[PDB]
RNA sequence: GCGUGAGCGAAAGUUUGAAAAGCACUUUGGAAAGAGAGUGACAUAGACCUGAAGUCGUGACAAUAAUGGAAGUACCUCCAUUUCGCCAAAACCAGCCUCUACUGAGCAAGAACGAGGUCAUGGUUUUGGCGGAAAUGGGGUGCCCCCACCCGUCUUGAAACACGGACCAAGGAGUCAAACAGACGCGCAAGGGAGAAGAUAUCAGUACUUCUCUCGUACUGAAAGGGAGAUUGUGGUGUGCACACUUGCCCAACAC
RNA sequence: AGUAGCUGGUUCACAUCGAAGUUUCCCUCAGGAUAGCUGGUGCUUGAAAAAGUAUUGUGCGGUAAAGCUUUAAAUGUGCAACUUGCCAAAGCAAGGUAUUAAGGCACCAAGUGGGCCUUCUUCGGUAAGCGGAGCAGGCGAUGCGGAAUGAACCGCUUAGGGAUAUGUGGCGUCAAAACUUAUGGGCUCACGAACAAUGGAUGACGCUCAAGCCCAAUUAGUGCCCAUUAUUCCUUUGGUAAGGGCGAGAAAGUGUAGCCCUUCCGAUGUAGAUGUGGCGUGGAGGUAAGGACGAAGCUGAUGGCGUGAGCCUCAGAUGGACCAGCCUCUAGUGCAGAUCU
RNA sequence: GGCCAGCGAUCCUUUGCGUAUGAACAAAUCAUACCAGAGGUGUCAGAAUAAUUACCACAGGGAUAACUGGCUUAUCCUUCGAUGU
RNA sequence: AACGUGUCGCGAUGGAUGACUUGGCUUCCUAUUUCGUUGAAGAACGCAGCAAAGUGCGAUAAGUGGUAUCAAUUGCAGA
């Protein structure tokens, strides 16, 4: 909207708001970044202090579907459960089973106090995961 | 003919209504700027002012934090007293991470479908401010609460990061490209 | 993409008594030494050209889209909204009017504005074809010469009941199963007089689902809450168990006799003092 | 009784044509006027507001209410005293004669009947 | 509800006569046009307007029970504090106006016929 | 050019800030480290124990 | 870049806009619409032209590739000449039928 | 039209009127034209809708560096309103203001009585004056006294012997896109959103949806890789709204 | 449409606040970035971590003066009001059971980054209306009153007005005031009244028992005049200020023709920031209305309204057919200045 | 380390050190990476840089000379969209 | 007095403005859609009863023929 610009107001105030010194040019500075190693300087090295340099391995053609591992936590596994299947869940007794690959999730990270019992099913899983899970009564059961 | 020197420094700036188009937040602070007016209660007068935040400075609380804040509040109650209402002004959101709640009897502007379902799924009610300012006109056991907001994303960027003391998110859309060496890097930490 | 700038032009540079502007060239013509390009000179660029790459058009939430069809049906259903709006609805049995579904059985026209007569709506159908003029300003010129006042929307069940309503002037139709907000809130205002039919008005809720029920062609669309439970203030601060709670001349003092006397009561036990 | 009657024309309206009477606020640091030296024109300012009871009273002690109708004669029909109906330029004469027979017929006042 | 409608038509409506900058409702059944919720009737839930009727006075009257149903929603009566002794009935605080527009009913009434019978 | 003119009249707009309470950004950290560890042993020994305290309060309250 | 504002990389460095000077590189779908009933007038114009036949040819289930997306399992393109053999039709009969194959 | 040329390249609305009915005829003139007459609803609609500014002519009028400000007054007002109320003057009340003591004749000193002033102070009228005009207001023109350095501009500094500035009209300069960010509004929220596309009903819109994708809920390491609850629940502690109870819990939040 | 760190221009009003010419960095020095200054947004709660000030207590100092490179100011300146190490060991250590004034914090962002003068202190320079610093104040950005005149001197700083009273400066005329006051003292004859050449400058005249100078005064051994200042009154506007209230009106309200009333404080302002039921333009969705009994446009001692941008009405002895209002949307949207076209 | 001055980014090279990558798999080579030094930017927060123009040119500048008045005895105050030696 | 200045009334000059708009711009679509040695596009010169330009045409020349259509073209004339 036209309406609202601040330019709409300053009509009239002979200068855009840019000041009667110190005049409204164009490129007082260069085009983009220029001078991030010169005048700009303090600029990018307070702002964007990595920005210069390089600082790892080079991995040439990444594909990143091979690298595709999402990953849920026990935390959150009743996003998955569903709330009526998961109502009653002893770890003695049945349990809902929660295929991950198919609610988009690869890994099984194991956070936080997970109580109800599940047979999480996950390509991958934590170290803490697998062992929540059993102390939980629940069991992943690795698949791909 | 006047020192005026530092008064205009410590003029505050606040908001005196609110911004919102909603209709029903106008009726919601037509009720509480009258109701914290016209009773003694700094209850009706928190409500009143929350309600005229950005929906920025309304962050949402978990229900998960409201269960929380709740029974540590109310675990403590001498027995026979009834659980304060659980009064937010901002959204109340679910939290999958807490499967079983309380019977809490929270108050909010807003509920999550998923929150509301929780939330009478343990029984408890899930009221607006209508009816809250018709049972508690006072901010009679109330127990007024905010979501939280230093974990929200914006803030992890407030500062620099390449200042020393700082832990500030750089901005931007390469996560790799502003990565540095060991070496090279601000130090961490820093007194101030 | 290129008016204005059509031309071979420079600038005569510094040095000849004229403004830097690039000139038209050549001779023998008006336009030669004539300044050219700009935006300030004659047959030269506008400032900003406009580009076929502006955001004509827009997103908006699918859900926000379905809020606002929600409030403007429910906006329809409240008459002094709707005769806010401009409907005249005076003569209309009730709000909202839901009407009989052979209503879109009918053939001819004239069957039609039979119907119009007995809903009573026939009295805001006058208020447009009364409010059709030549269009004010240049939007006349361009495809738009007559504007008329938005009238009744009939809402049939189905594509089937057109054909007598069409034609019938200042009698917008509507399906229900295609609901439009911008015939729902003509102009953006709430309130629009609509004629359901019976057919159109019971799938209604089929449609926009409860706030306890989906919609069952909206997916997992549910009316939104309201934010109030009882959305009449008023009534509350009125209320009894709301009211209980509620909380329930001289300048001088020095020279004014008066005013010293009532600030300092002893003056005058004072003044008895002054005498002698 | 009015702060001000003058107009608060633009700077030096009177020498240039073209420039409209009408009030721009001077700009440049060397303008008289925003310098605001005693000997020349004044600049608008909050402090010209007219007293806020007797605001946009005429001095007839009517409101204008700008009017097109009959109808709108009973808009004003019960603040009569309050409101005076000005019938716009473009309704006709046509319309005019009816309006102005029944502002009469209503005790409603007319700045131009 | 009527908190919730007036706040919804109170920008813009059809009765909203902003004119001037000054602000006068259209509105039929409000008594003395000023664009006020307190008399906005055409929206409140009760209503009452004291209209002449050819000479005679009419009150105009709004209780809620008709609810929407605009062809009925409004009950007439032809007829001086009687009349806002009518208008009372239904909406109380209406009535002061009510009354003081039933007067100057009465007022405009005598006046036209001397204004009429001079048109003569 | 160096003049420090204005300098202490714009330092004063906003004042001279007072510095931060001893009670905030009181880290440790760079603290002669032996007394530093031996601190946590004994602040980790607090929060045991007021852990333990509320389990108390707690207990004593089903009462 | 005075700020805290994120480095901008703006890749338009390059005459893609259209001025006097250039014609330039520009995709607007201001036709989309027209389009996608163009496409829908002609699946129509087609379904109509062919009746008993059916809009789309038979087409094999073949899971999806990588590790991201062989969970998925999407439409192939035509069967094996195994799968054809199997079924006991002809893969060169099998096009003439509506099946889709590949070799 | 321009340029040897390659090439450059205008301005121009026949928008009189419904229709040409486009001014026959008389009259003066060598004519152009003029005066009548005529057409048309209009010819200050005449080959031309409108008909601005600026500029000029003319009549009448006020008058005697410019402009300008302030305030009056003279004259004029095709203006407004009001009155058949307007101008005054006096009073009353209130307000307000002004105009002993000590000391050794003096002060560093305190009130009182009395009187005055005043509505550009408030409330109480009274009394007169004026009433096709009067009256208040506005407008116009002149004068008087007084005030008053040409504006825009860059500049420490502009009235500058610094730049730009004859008049007027039309035009003329923060735009569009995109990527981020903060803020604010809206929607839903551990999810949000679609896009391309499709399918449908009726119109580049609205309605509808699959499948996906995308940002997010998990981070870290160069990388291989690994990947976060506490001792049915705020990890603790400090400071901490509200509420509760006479201290508790502390929300957020900061800090440790 | 090359680029321009450069030059020039950049169009409505009003209200709210309002700078900087300095720090670091830059092939930087006519420019950036950076921080400060400023605005906006808040947040947070309300003598929180208040202070360009003292006092008191406790440090610091080595300049002036002194002294012959040493004692030592004043102005300043800081500050204050059970578990687990050490020890030989359980005791130590550590963590735990005066005046005034709303404090702090965050976010985003502008302009600015030529300064100048003066005060005092200095440094350099023979000297300068000179170069350089320190301090503070100013001008810049700011009038007003005064010094005849003056960017920065003096007084005072500023909404629209009235009364009162002042400030600096005056009181012979100019020029308000000693209608040339003193019932004051001295001094003075020729000049006399803060910061070599166009004739001519106590400002001019003129003054001389002054109308000069020093001193004192205020009706006399028995004052007055003039401010944008102060005080007070009226009005406005702002307050994210304090309350009360809810013949025509009485709206639960940021903002309008403000829901009403009451009280209080503020008001300048360049660059800049922001607000505005702020103005205005072409177009669109609405609504409402107008027009051959004359639309737009244009003209206007047409008045009226609004602080204002402006709107409205009147009159055309103008026109000839379109179109204002209101809410929402939109933009090729507002022009005295570009050696602008 | 010899108090306090004595020294330096990114990229690159190079050296060391203890595994990692070269992404169909595997070892060796090679290269890369992490990590810690070194080679240097003295214009020292860091382009790799000769003159000339009176044949000259443009954007500006009175921010800045000559010139022009002023001040002083050189300053840089006016003037570089021009004030004729 | 005069000139000059100024207000007002008329009038001229001027051509804004407003309304108008068989034009432009932009978007979208459609198809039995893509020139030429069978002489193309371009250029020239011509053709009407009065016709310069523009348009149409090409010594069969503001057209011949086929088709539909109809009673015109229209400045004057002409059929
Ligand atoms: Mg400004
Ligand atoms: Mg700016
Ligand atoms: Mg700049
Ligand atoms: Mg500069
Ligand atoms: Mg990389
Ligand atoms: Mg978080
Ligand atoms: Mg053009
Ligand atoms: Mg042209
Ligand atoms: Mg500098
Ligand atoms: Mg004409
Ligand atoms: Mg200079
Ligand atoms: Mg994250
Ligand atoms: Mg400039
Ligand atoms: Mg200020
Ligand atoms: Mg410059
Ligand atoms: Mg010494
Ligand atoms: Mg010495
Ligand atoms: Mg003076
Ligand atoms: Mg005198
Ligand atoms: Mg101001
Ligand atoms: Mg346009
Ligand atoms: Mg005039
Ligand atoms: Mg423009
Ligand atoms: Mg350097
Ligand atoms: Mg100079
Ligand atoms: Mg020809």
């Amino acid at each position: 909207p036209t309406r609202f610009k601040k330019t709409r107001h300053q009509r009239g105030s002979t200068f855009c708001g840019y000041g009667r010194v110190g005049k409204h040019r164009k490129h007082p500075s260069g085009r983009g970044n220029a001078g991030g190693q010169h005048h700009h300087r303090i600029n990018f090295d307070k702002y964007h202090p990595g920005y210069f340099g390089k600082c790892g391995m080079n991995h040439y053609h990444l594909k990143k579907n091979p690298l595709w591992k999402p990953t849920i936590n026990l935390n959150n596994l009743a996003k998955l459960i569903a709330k009526d299947e998961a109502l009653k869940a002893k770890k003695g007794e049945t349990l809902p089973v929660v295929d991950l690959l198919a609610n988009g999730y690869s890994k099984l990270l194991g956070n936080g106090h997970l109580q109800t019992p599940c047979i999480v099913k996950a390509r991958w899983v934590s170290k803490l995961a697998d062992k929540k899970i059993r102390k939980a009564g629940g069991a992943v059961v690795l698949q791909a | 003919g006047v020192d005026l020197t530092g008064v205009q420094k410590k003029k505050r700036v606040v908001r005196h209504h609110t911004y919102s188009t909603n209709p029903y937040i106008k009726l919601l602070i037509k009720l509480y700027k009258f109701l914290a007016q016209r009773t003694n209660s700094a209850f009706n007068k928190l409500v009143h002012q929350r309600l005229l935040k950005s929906r920025s400075n309304r962050a949402p609380i978990s229900l998960s934090r409201i269960a929380v804040c709740m029974k540590r509040k109310s675990v403590w109650l001498e027995k026979g007293k009834k659980a304060p209402i659980a009064v937010i002004v901002g959204d109340v959101l679910d939290d999958v991470r807490m499967a079983r709640i309380p019977a809490l009897r929270v108050c909010a502007l807003r509920f999550s479908k998923s929150a509301r379902e929780r939330i009478t799924g343990a029984g408890g009610e899930c009221l607006t401010f209508d009816q809250l300012a018709m049972v508690a006109p006072t901010g009679k056991n109330t127990f007024l609460l905010r979501g939280r907001k230093s974990g929200r994303e914006s803030v992890k960027h407030f500062g620099a990061a390449g200042v020393p003391g700082s832990h500030a998110k750089p901005f931007t859309s390469n996560r790799g490209k502003e990565r540095q060496r060991s070496s090279a890097r601000r130090r961490a930490f820093r007194h101030k | 993409r290129l008016s204005g700038m059509n031309h071979s032009a420079e600038s005569w540079g510094t040095g000849r008594a004229v403004a830097r502007i690039p000139r038209i060239g050549g001779g023998g013509t008006s336009t030669s030494g004539a300044g050219a390009f700009g935006n300030m000179c004659r047959g030269g660029r506008m400032f900003a050209p406009t580009k076929i790459f502006r955001r004509w058009h827009r997103k908006i939430n699918l859900h926000q889209k379905r809020f606002a069809v929600v409030s403007a049906l429910a906006a329809s259903s409240v008459p002094a909204l709707v005769m806010s709006r401009g409907h005249k609805i005076e003569n209309v049995a009730e709000v909202p009017l839901v009407v009989e579904d052979a209503v879109q059985g009918y053939e001819k026209t004239k069957e039609a504005m039979a119907f119009l007569k007995a809903i009573g709506a026939v009295d805001d159908v006058n208020r447009v074809n009364d409010s059709r003029e030549i269009r004010a300003g240049r939007g006349k010129m361009r495809n738009r010469r007559y504007v008329a006042r938005r009238g009744p929307m009939l809402v049939m069940p189905d594509n089937k009941g057109t054909r007598a309503f069409r034609n019938i002037f200042g009698l917008d139709l509507a399906n229900v199963n295609a609901l439009n907000l911008l015939h729902l809130a003509p102009g953006g205002h709430v309130g629009r007089f609509v004629v359901w039919t019976k057919g159109a008005f019971e799938k209604l809720d089929s449609i926009f689902g409860t706030f306890t029920k989906a919609s069952a062609v909206k997916k997992g669309f549910m009316l939104p809450a309201p934010m109030l439970t009882n959305t009449d203030v008023t009534r509350i601060m009125q209320s009894e168990e709301v009211r209980r709670v509620l909380k329930p001349q001289p300048t001088n003092g020095f020279r004014n006799r008066r005013l010293r006397l009532r600030l300092n009561p002893f003056q005058k036990k004072e003044s008895a003092m002054v005498k002698g | 009784v009015k702060k001000r009657t003058k107009r608060f024309t633009r700077h030096k309206c009177e020498l240039f044509p073209q420039l409209s009477s009408s009030w721009r606020k001077p700009r440049g640091e060397d303008s008289p006027v925003r310098r605001r030296y005693k000997g020349q024109k004044a600049m608008p300012n909050k402090g010209y507001g007219s007293d806020r009871k007797t605001k946009y009273i005429t001095p007839s002690g009517f409101k204008n209410f700008p009017i097109h109708n009959v109808q709108d004669l009973y808009m004003l029909l019960m603040q009569n005293r309050k409101y005076a109906g000005v019938i716009s330029h473009t309704v006709g004469a046509k319309s005019r004669k009816a309006i102005v027979r029944k502002a009469h017929e209503l005790d409603v006042r007319l700045i131009n009947g | 509800s009527t908190d919730l409608q007036w706040l919804l038509v109170r920008q813009n409506s059809k009765f909203l006569q902003k004119r001037n900058g000054i602000r006068l409702s259209s509105d039929p059944f409000n008594n003395n046009a000023n664009w006020t919720k307190r008399h906005a009737g055409f929206l409140n839930t009760k209503a009452a307007v004291v209209k002449t009727k050819g000479d005679r006075i009419l009150v105009t009257t709004k209780d809620g029970k008709a609810g929407n149903k605009p062809k009925s929603m409004y009950k007439k009566a032809v007829m001086a504090s009687v009349v806002s002794k009518a208008v009372a009935a239904v909406r109380p605080d209406l009535a002061s106006i009510a009354s003081r527009r039933a007067r100057k009913m009465a007022s405009t009434l005598e006046h036209m016929k001397k204004v009429r019978a001079a048109r003569k | 050019n160096h003049t420090n003119h204005n300098q202490s009249r714009k330092n004063h707009r906003n004042g001279i800030k007072r510095a931060l309470p001893m009670y905030l950004h009181n880290s440790k950290r760079g603290s002669w480290l032996p007394a530093l560890i031996n601190a946590r042993r004994v602040r980790k020994n607090n929060q045991k124990a007021a852990v333990k305290a509320r389990r108390e309060r707690l207990a004593a309250h089903k009462a | 870049p005075k700020g805290k504002n994120a480095i901008p990389h703006v890749h338009q460095r390059k005459h893609w806009n259209p001025c006097s000077s250039q014609k330039g590189n520009v995709k607007v779908f201001l036709n989309q619409p027209a389009q996608k009933l163009r496409r829908r007038r002609l699946r129509l114009l087609k379904a109509k032209k062919t009746f008993p036949r059916p809009l789309k040819a038979l087409r094999p289930q073949v899971n999806c590739p990588t590790v991201r997306h062989n969970m998925k399992k999407r439409l192939g393109r035509g069967f094996t000449v195994e799968e054809l053999k199997a079924a006991g039709i002809n893969p060169r009969f099998a096009p003439t039928i509506g099946i889709r194959v590949d070799r």
